[PDB]
């Protein structure tokens, strides 16, 4: 689901999670861009998402995740922690 | 306003067009059973071609724009062409002819 | 489903939302599948509905024009007796003109 | 910005062919203002609509704002014309 | 089933008159193509660049024309250009033509000096059709301001907009190297005289100086271009590409393609989202062809309802293809379209 995150009428407990570099239990489709998430492929998974040449736009797991950061740290907020972070990928250090 | 009353009466359909005056607009009123008050007031303000058919051959009062006949033949009376002859320069006369 | 019937059922109450009319819902208003109708134009708001009229109340029961001399009734009244008397489709009619 | 110059009024009511104008210019009263026989334009979008005035004063004021405040009379009536072309 | 041209025109002189809706443009090959210098065309189009290059240069070109061949259709010079950018990005790519590499390097400059020695070619005397729709711009002061946006790598919306001189911004801020700024494009903090002109695919006068690896605009030097269709580098493209999906979210905006053939793959998709995110946005597409040359128009026109195309012969407006009412709709000719925006100024 893509437009429920831009609502983003959620409860004021719940949680957000987002995975930035993909998982091992996502699986793409033969038929259309799908990227659905379910039981681990049997070797088929979705690790490090580059090559798509963006195809079915906004259905890149990767674009939306940037975005909903960018999002968040346009907001008025005051707080950010990271922790591990080698600073090694510039795609996150320039935004 | 000239057509009899009782005759008008009798019409099925009317073609309503454009009617500058007052009294043929008020007589065309008088003379129809299925009246719109958003339409009849636009009798006075109707383009060249616009017609509102009212009566019985049609299912609602529709306002319309009559299909054009294909060019080349339009209703034209041949009335002499009063500025083309007497733009002419006058020639000799003959009325011993005439006579 | 069926079709535009005259007459409503049940009246609105405070509050109901007032809609537009589109041009679908123009063409399921101003169309009929009866074979006796025939277009003889078009509506003034949007030029693709065809103005359907029945000819067997116009010619059986009666019908008239009215109209001011500059809005063109001449033109109207020719185009409507040509295409009456379209040979393709009607190819014995009967027309007398007392010009 | 502001109502430019040959300015008048809005329409208020439409019967047709019988546009009701609520007047705008306060005491100008001096191009004169719109008399009798005089012309007014009003365009809708793209093409102007002209029409005549032909009631101003107490008969174009509408019949109930009479019997609510019969004392102010700033009202014309217009009777549409012709439109201009492409 | 049916249409008729004039309540068409009519609709569209009703919507232009209206200052509160913003306004853009799409000016595409289509529009150069339309005018004549000399016998031959100002400007050829895609194939008219691809016919240049085949017979201007061999058998290395041939074999890479047989590759991208073997599994697509009829190419492009953007095809073959992305193509030899793909092949430099991996060192040792030339075993794959059996050229030891070092000779495509070469190539892609040859090819880039010829196009960009090419499309120059100056504008004509005041009467293009350029210079009808400048003079249209800045004919009424509009709340609003037009934005345009161009795929051409010339610079004739430059130097008609110039001739008769009117507010102007792309992007570039200086006078001696016009840095490219990207913080002044976001904020938006512009006085609503000044107008926007961006182009999506690139001209020849932007420059790539390296070292710092920054880029600037300014006198086009010798070989030294920046013509990429898109590129991939580690950008212009991506943020003026969100500036054009951000323009489409505004209430009751007009957007107006003349020229274009739909060829393109992510200019097609960011209009469709933009047409389906907000649904009071409203596309003319306008062409000067037979309707059955686009199928990715036809495809668009039947999934969004608010786009209207329009070509020569049918017409398909609110997913249902017609045909015009007894080639007609003379306005997909950039003459005609120029011509009427002219006479719609007065």
């Amino acid at each position: 689901d893509i437009r429920t995150i831009e609502e983003n009428k959620l409860p004021s407990r719940w949680s957000k999670l987002w995975k930035l570099h993909g998982s091992i239990n996502w699986q793409l489709d033969k038929q259309t861009q799908t990227i659905w998430r379910g039981t681990p492929s049997k070797g088929c998974s979705l690790i490090h998402p580059s090559h798509l040449k963006y195809d079915q736009s906004r259905k890149m797991p990767y674009l939306v995740m940037m975005d909903q950061l960018k999002l968040f740290l346009n907001q008025p907020s005051a707080i950010l922690i990271t922790c591990g972070y080698s600073y090694k990928d510039q795609h996150i250090n320039e935004v | 306003s000239e057509i009899d009353s009782t005759i008008l009466s009798q019409c099925g359909t009317l073609f309503a067009l454009r009617m500058n005056n007052s009294s043929d607009r008020n007589h065309v009123l008088g003379a129809v059973s299925d009246s719109f008050e958003g339409l009849m007031g636009m009798l006075p303000t109707l383009r060249t071609g616009e017609a509102i058919i009212i009566g019985e051959s049609v299912r609602l009062p529709m306002r319309t724009i009559i299909s054009p006949p294909p060019f080349g033949r339009r209703p034209d009376s041949l009335d002499p062409d009063v500025t083309a002859k007497w733009s002419n320069n006058r020639v000799q006369g003959d009325y011993k002819e005439v006579l | 489903k069926k079709e535009f019937e005259r007459g409503v059922s049940q009246y609105p109450t405070i509050g109901d939302k007032v809609h537009i009319v589109t041009e679908p819902d123009l063409k399921k208003i101003y169309g009929t599948q009866n074979k006796k109708y025939i277009s003889l134009g078009n509506i003034a708001s949007v030029d693709s509905i065809p103005a359907l009229v029945n000819i067997d109340t116009l010619v059986t029961r009666h019908s008239a024009v009215l109209g001011s001399t500059g809005s063109g009734k001449s033109t109207t009244v020719t185009s409507i007796l040509q295409r009456i008397s379209d040979m393709s489709q009607f190819p014995s009619a009967r027309i007398i003109v007392f010009d | 910005m502001t109502e430019a110059s040959t300015y008048i009024g809005t329409v208020q009511d439409v019967n047709g062919a019988n546009i009701r104008v609520v007047l705008d210019i306060n005491t100008i009263s001096s191009y004169r203002i719109g008399q009798i026989g005089s012309f007014v334009r009003i365009p809708i979008g793209y093409i102007n609509l002209f029409g005549i005035v032909s009631q101003v004063g107490a008969g174009a004021v509408p019949d109930k704002l009479l019997e609510v405040e019969p004392y102010g009379h700033r009202w014309i009536s217009v009777q549409l014309v012709g439109e201009e072309g492409i | 089933s049916y249409y008729d041209t004039t309540q068409q025109l009519s609709l569209l002189k009703h919507v232009l008159s209206e200052d509160k809706r913003p306004i853009a443009f799409i000016i595409a090959a289509g529009c150069p193509v339309s005018i004549r210098h000399n016998d031959a065309p100002l400007i050829p189009d895609v194939a008219g660049l691809t016919r240049k290059i085949s017979d201007s240069f061999d058998s290395l070109l041939m074999k890479i024309i047989q590759n991208l061949k073997t599994t697509i259709p009829n190419p492009t010079i953007e095809d073959i250009l992305s193509y030899i950018r793909l092949l430099q990005q991996i060192p040792m790519s030339g075993k794959i033509h059996d050229v030891e590499n070092s000779v495509i390097n070469a190539l892609e400059e040859s090819i880039c000096e010829l196009i960009e020695e090419e499309v120059n070619v100056d504008l004509p005397g005041n009467a293009t059709p350029y210079h009808k729709i400048a003079a249209w711009i800045n004919s009424i002061n509009r709340e609003h301001q037009v934005e345009i946006f161009t795929t051409n790598y010339d610079l004739l919306m430059e130097q008609a907009l110039e001739e008769l001189n009117v507010p102007y911004f792309d992007g570039f801020v200086g006078s001696k190297r016009a840095f490219f700024d990207i913080r002044t494009i976001e904020e938006n903090k512009l006085p609503s005289r000044w107008s926007k002109l961006w182009k999506l695919h690139g001209s020849i006068n932007w420059q790539l100086d390296k070292q710092t690896q920054t880029i600037w605009r300014g006198t086009p030097s010798k070989g030294c271009s920046l013509i990429h269709p898109s590129h991939l580098k580690y950008m212009p493209y991506l943020v003026m590409m969100d500036q054009l999906k951000l323009f489409l979210n505004q209430p009751s905006a007009i957007l107006i393609t003349c020229g274009y053939s739909y060829k393109d793959q992510h200019i097609n998709e960011v209009l469709s989202q933009g047409l389906q995110t907000n649904p009071n946005a409203l596309i003319y597409g306008l062409q000067y062809d037979v309707l059955e040359n686009y199928q990715e128009a036809k495809d668009m026109a039947l999934k969004r309802s608010n786009l209207i195309l329009l070509a020569k012969d049918r017409a398909i407006i609110g997913k249902k293809e017609g045909e015009w009412k007894p080639l007609f709709f003379k306005l997909g000719d950039f003459q005609h379209l120029a011509s009427f925006l002219e006479e719609i100024s007065q």
